[PDB]
């Protein structure tokens, strides 16, 4: 069997009233184990606590990359092309390991950049993001920095979540 | 092969420049304060040459840089004038301060909100 | 007061040498490069004394060599990577490291052009 790990991050651009500038939600599989303010480092609500996903050393790992991809994100919104950035990066582990790692970036919600990690191709899917696919393909370093972390941080704390899924089990 | 200058205990030396980075968070007043409480000062940028190791930080932090309210120009603590050369400014959010970014950016941030910071101290 | 002794303009942080080279190349010629500068090329041994190394950015060669027969790892030197320093990360078929901000190491393939640090204590 396939198995998903989603972050939906939301990265805001001068923040209005109470808003917080970055927030990231996940889903285990399809679905939902934790909400993560990932500007104050904040667990909001990590639904699904029976599985003990945390207590796990991939949790702080994984924290950690939430906010080095959310600071990043936010120094990219800032010299863009308030301003929403919705982010979701997404790894898939199939039966063989064929890892898929993807990136999905939108501005207001109407998607806007699609990441391919696998094939490294960045590929537009609005008019008006033909400039931002140009600077980031430019910037090795960002695009590197996507590949490493959906193709392998993610695909690392996938199999550690899933390996401690199973010993409680069997 | 040879001696890197004078610097406090366990920092960073460099082409002769002292660095330290603090993974306490403190608004920029707050921070400034910690650095002079340690003979040294924020950050300073004055040369990508003598200083390229600033290309090689992750993350973003406090710099002694603030705006002037009427010429709209930056300068830093001791008074000097930010030169044309040695930094990119954007702004990231309202403030009169500028957080430090890899590969010499100049982050606009509200003086007010918590950040790590970098002290220096010219040998 | 001082920080020990090291190359010119070679970054110092207690006592020990360290070098970012931008220039991209293999780990294999990553090594003699360090080499040819009575250098080797990284290795981590303590996180205290090794502290600032989470403060950088990107990936870079370190001076690690696996024995893909106890899926261990060892440094140039000859020495073995001691437990709990490094979190290395898995995907494979690569047999080398490069190492990443906060004590982390990439296994990639060694032929592939990476930044490096070389290190030199004393």
């Amino acid at each position: 069997d396939a198995h998903s790990l989603w972050y939906n991050f939301t990265i805001i651009h001068l923040p209005r009233h109470g808003q917080q500038w970055c927030e990231v939600q996940s889903q285990v599989d399809q679905k939902n184990f934790l909400s993560y303010d990932c500007g104050s480092d904040k667990v909001l609500s990590m639904g699904h606590l029976e599985e003990q996903l945390y207590a796990t050393d991939a949790w702080g790992k994984q924290l950690e990359m939430l906010r080095e991809v959310g600071q990043r994100l936010r120094l990219e919104l800032a010299d863009t092309e308030p301003l929403t950035l919705q982010v979701r990066m997404s790894c898939e582990c199939e039966a063989d390991g064929y890892i898929r790692g993807s990136w999905q970036f939108s501005f207001d919600g109407r998607k806007f950049l699609l990441f391919d990690s696998n094939n490294r191709k960045w590929t537009v899917v609005h008019a008006g993001a033909r400039r931002m696919k140009e600077k980031w393909e430019k910037d090795s370093g960002l695009t590197t920095f996507f590949k490493m972390v959906s193709m392998r941080d993610c695909k690392s704390w996938l199999r550690d979540f899933l390996m401690h899924r199973k010993k409680r089990l069997e | 092969e040879s001696y890197c200058g004078p610097c406090p205990k366990n920092w960073i030396c460099y082409k002769n420049n002292c660095y330290q980075f603090f993974d306490e968070s403190k608004n920029w007043y707050e921070s400034q304060a910690s650095c002079m409480s340690q003979n040294a000062s924020l950050l300073k940028v004055y040369s990508k040459e003598d200083q390229d190791l600033l290309k090689l930080v992750k993350s973003y932090h406090w710099m002694g840089l603030v705006h002037i309210p009427t010429n709209g120009s930056w300068q830093w603590e001791d008074g000097s004038i930010l030169s044309p050369n040695l930094l990119t400014i954007i702004e990231m959010q309202k403030g009169d301060c500028a957080l430090y970014a890899s590969s010499f950016k100049g982050y606009i941030e509200n003086c007010s909100t918590p950040n790590t910071y970098i002290c220096m101290q010219r040998t």
